């Protein structure tokens, strides 16, 4: 189950230092469900030929 | 006697009348290149033919 997909980094906005240091911001890739199964397109080796 | 016009008595102002055949010349920029080398039996072509 890997995907590809355009997604763009977190930028927080700093306007309280502490009160940002204390919640543990952090990004992962990944997921927790998978796609739904109509906002995917399925290659093979042969359509790619194609 | 031959059926052919080997040899012909010609007028001046009909020096040029024997100019009546087409010619097709390609232009400087194209290549003539052979392929007869490249049929190989190693060669899997990407869209596959019936």
């Amino acid at each position: 189950q890997v995907y590809m997909h355009r997604d763009m980094l977190p930028e927080p906005r700093l306007d309280d230092i502490e009160r940002f240091r204390q919640e543990g911001f952090y990004y992962t890739n990944m997921l927790e469900a998978p796609p739904e199964i109509d906002r995917v397109v399925q290659y093979t080796y042969e359509i790619a030929r194609l | 006697f031959i059926n052919k016009r080997i040899v012909e008595r010609v007028r001046v102002g009909q020096i040029l009348a024997v100019l009546n055949r087409r010619f097709v010349a390609y232009k400087g920029k194209m290549r003539i290149m052979d392929i007869t080398q490249s049929l190989k039996m190693g060669t899997k072509l990407a869209a596959p033919t019936v």
